[PDB]
């Protein structure tokens, strides 16, 4: 019973960085496991990283570059993205899952040109 | 983790 919205999205330069944030609204946040996805128009929808309330998983498309963290006094999961390349445009789109059930946010764009 | 079910589950997507 939460709802969630992304942020930091923006145009950012080919190396640089971007931290996004996926914030919750509602009851009870700290038993939802968070995940992040990415969607480029026209293409599939892929798992990027996700926690629990420490550990972490990272695709290997992202590993050593991105670090996933959470601050539940927030009510706050942080997507931080180092070494940007072209190739990690899309939208970037938060989801809470607390068993089998899921909940997903709006999306952020995330834009990286050099 | 307390989440770790949950972990697994989205482990499973890494295809």
């Amino acid at each position: 019973q939460v709802q969630l919205v992304e942020s930091g999205g923006g145009l950012v330069q080919t190396g640089g960085s971007l931290r996004l944030s996926c914030e919750a609204s509602g009851s009870a946040f700290s038993s939802y496991a968070v995940n992040w996805y990415r969607q480029a128009p026209g293409k599939q929808r892929e798992p990027v990283a996700a926690i629990g309330s420490f550990n972490t998983v990272y695709s290997d498309s992202v590993k050593g570059r991105f670090t996933i963290s959470r601050d539940n006094a927030k009510n706050t999961v942080y997507l931080q993205m180092n070494s940007l390349k072209p190739e990690d445009t899309a939208v970037y789109i938060c989801n809470a899952r607390r068993g089998a059930t899921n909940t997903w946010g709006q999306g952020t764009q995330v834009t990286v040109s050099s | 983790d307390p989440l770790q079910p949950e972990l697994d589950s989205f482990k499973e997507e890494l295809d």
